[PDB]
Parts: structure tokens; C-alpha cells; sequence
């Protein structure tokens, strides 16, 4: 599911301003 | 009063402000340090008690020396005297600011609810009613700033603070600018970057619709539209004219979605002859009492748990690292206006 691929993925947490 | 007669009284009240800018209405020696909020390339925030009040606030501390190193300059006195400037239900309010030889600090209003962010990725998602009442106050909170030629640059649940009503507060100017023609830097988030900056085109406040979009998006599916493991990878798919939306998407989300997530500038919502009125008279919003959100009359969807006003339950725990300012003074000329 997306899901289950966004919640594996290494942007889950507070994103960091480019 | 109309909303043309609020945006002008709005825009003489904030002119006042923006050309004799308010400077050094506090010192660091009254308030009390009680814990480090968040921390970041960008600087630190810190939980404070101001003694004379009893008052909390979140205390924005910038090393002037590290600011200069990411070329932030510019952006911290637009950031600075955008924020003694304004004033909208929706928006965190600058309290004081002040700076010492090594630091600059912006005293800022404390919402102990914390991040939308949080209650977002804990929750998992919000129904479409819940994401609406959020949206509507970035729609009118954004009427408010492009009225006043102002783009705002970073729309994320992570800078949509909660209050104690369960409205929310939009935090962090830090690349805010005011600016009448098009603009070029390269700023933002990536998940949050419309096509147009991705691709290094001068650009306008289109962006923030398209930022609205993306933010509309994640509060309704609980994961942005363009998500991967690298910046890189997030771009491409911005760029590659595609979006897929989760099926429990009603029509009428779907459809305002392809208007704001719409690549070409001449048929995106926000950008076009009507304006912001193309948002507010969309299908999805036909619920939405405009006046009574700006109001605040509208119940809550969502309250968080109340408490205290020092309360720091909604924000994780941060390395405590010394406030340290040196003897002699830095960087005098590139902040003198701050």
C-alpha cells in the first residue's frame, strides 16, 4: 500500500528546510 | 466590515510597522531558560518563562555567525521585520526581539499543542471535514499576506501550530519575503516545492497555492502526494506531471486538489483573475462560513490535551546546549537593523 511505503520510507519525521 | 475594507485597514496597519521597524524590546536576563524546543541548521527554539508575567514563549535563538555561513542574512531580517510587522488570528505573534553580541532571538507565542505535524503522523490522517476547517484558516491566513505582497515559502504541517481552541498558528518566516515582482531563490521543503522553483524559474506566490495543495493533500491521505527516500527522487516526481490519490478521496477533494497541484501557472487556483475567490467558492469548501472561521466561532474538529502553559509533551527531547555569548561583537554591520 502507499502507506505501508511511506511509513518504511526515511521521510517520516520533521522535514528539514532546503 | 467587508473583506476589502478589513485588507485595507490590514494593509495601513502593517505599512506603519514595515517601514519603523520595532528593535531591542527585551534583553536575554528576563526570562528563564526551561528546555530546547527544536534544533536545526537554522537555529534552536527554546521554551522560556518571561519573570515579569509568568508568561511562557518560544525563544527563536540564531548564532549571527552561523546565519552568515548559510547565507541566510537577508532572510533573517526579512523574516525579523516581517514579523513585527503583521497581525492575523492565524499567525504566531512576535512578542520581542532583541540581540546580544553572538545571538539574535525572536521571542515568539507559545501553543503547548505543538506541531500539526505530530498529531498528524500519530493519528495517521484527518477526514475530509477535519483537513477542510485546517485549510480554510491557510486560505484566509494567505489572502492576509499576499495582500500585503508577501510570499511565505515553507506551508508544512510542521510549522502549523495548534492552539489551546484547536485553531492553528502558522510559525517559522524564516524565508517570507516581501516582494511585488518575481523572485528566484531556491527555498522551501520538498515534499512542499512547486515545479516552477524545482526548475529555477522566477517565481510567485503561485507557490504557496501549490503548497497549499500539497499540504491538503498530506492531511487528507496522512502522506504527502510526492514522497521517496531522497530530496532528488521527490523532485522528479513533482516534475513528471503525475499524481495519484488515495481512493477514499471524495470527487470534489479530488478535483480541487488538480487545480492547486496544476503545473501550468495560467489555469492554477490562487494565481488567476479571481483569485483567492476560485478557492473559497470551490465544491469542496461549499460548508465552509468564511467569516465564521475568521471569527473563530466554528468548532474545533480537534482539541490537544490541555496541560499547562509550560507544558512540553508535544515536542520531543532535544540535546541542551549552552546559550554563549562571546565578549566581543559579531557580525555588527550584516545585523544592525535586527
Amino acid at each position: 500500500t502507499t502507506y505501508a511505503d511511506f511509513i518504511a520510507s526515511g521521510r517520516t519525521g520533521r522535514r528539514n528546510a532546503i | 466590515e467587508s473583506v476589502k475594507e478589513f485588507l485595507a485597514k490590514a494593509k495601513e496597519d502593517f505599512l506603519k510597522k514595515w517601514e519603523n521597524p520595532a528593535q531591542n524590546t527585551a534583553h536575554l536576563d528576563q526570562f528563564e531558560r526551561i528546555k530546547t524546543l527544536g534544533t536545526g541548521s537554522y537555529g534552536r527554539v527554546m521554551l522560556v518563562k518571561h519573570m515579569e508575567t509568568g508568561n511562557h514563549y518560544a525563544m527563536k535563538i540564531l548564532d549571527k555567525q552561523k546565519v552568515v555561513k548559510l547565507k541566510q542574512i537577508e532572510h533573517t531580517l526579512n523574516e525579523k521585520r516581517i514579523l513585527q510587522a503583521v497581525n492575523f488570528p492565524f499567525l504566531v505573534k512576535l512578542e520581542f526581539s532583541f540581540k546580544d553580541n553572538s545571538n539574535l532571538y525572536m521571542v515568539l507565542e507559545y501553543l503547548p499543542g505543538g506541531e500539526m505535524f505530530s498529531h498528524l503522523r500519530r493519528i495517521g490522517r484527518f477526514s475530509e471535514p477535519h483537513a477542510r476547517f485546517y485549510a480554510a484558516q491557510i486560505v484566509l491566513t494567505f489572502e492576509y499576506l499576499h495582500s500585503l505582497d508577501l510570499i511565505y515559502r515553507d506551508l508544512k504541517p510542521e510549522n502549523l501550530m495548534i492552539d489551546q481552541q484547536g485553531y492553528i498558528k502558522v510559525t517559522d518566516f524564516g524565508f517570507a519575503k516581501r516582494v511585488k515582482g518575481r523572485t528566484w531563490t531556491l527555498c522551501g521543503t520538498p515534499e512542499y516545492l512547486a515545479p516552477e522553483i524545482i526548475l529555477s524559474k522566477g517565481y510567485n506566490k503561485a507557490v504557496d497555492w501549490w503548497a497549499l495543495g500539497v499540504l491538503i493533500y498530506e492531511m487528507a491521505a496522512g502522506y504527502p502526494p510526492f514522497f521517496a527516500d531522497q530530496p532528488i527522487q521527490i523532485y522528479e516526481k513533482i516534475v513528471s506531471g503525475k499524481v495519484r490519490f488515495p481512493s477514499h478521496f471524495s470527487s470534489d477533494l479530488k478535483d480541487l486538489l488538480r487545480n492547486l497541484l496544476q503545473v501550468d501557472l495560467t489555469k492554477r487556483f490562487g494565481n488567476l483573475k479571481n483569485g483567492v475567490n476560485d478557492i473559497k467558492n470551490h465544491k469542496w469548501f461549499a460548508t465552509t462560513d468564511w467569516i465564521a472561521i475568521y471569527q473563530r466561532k466554528v468548532e474545533a474538529p480537534f482539541i490537544p490535551k490541555f496541560k499547562g502553559p509550560g507544558d512540553t509533551s508535544n515536542f520531543d527531547d532535544y540535546e541542551e546546549e549552552e546559550i554563549r555569548v562571546s565578549i566581543n561583537e559579531k557580525c555588527g554591520k550584516e545585523f544592525s537593523e535586527f
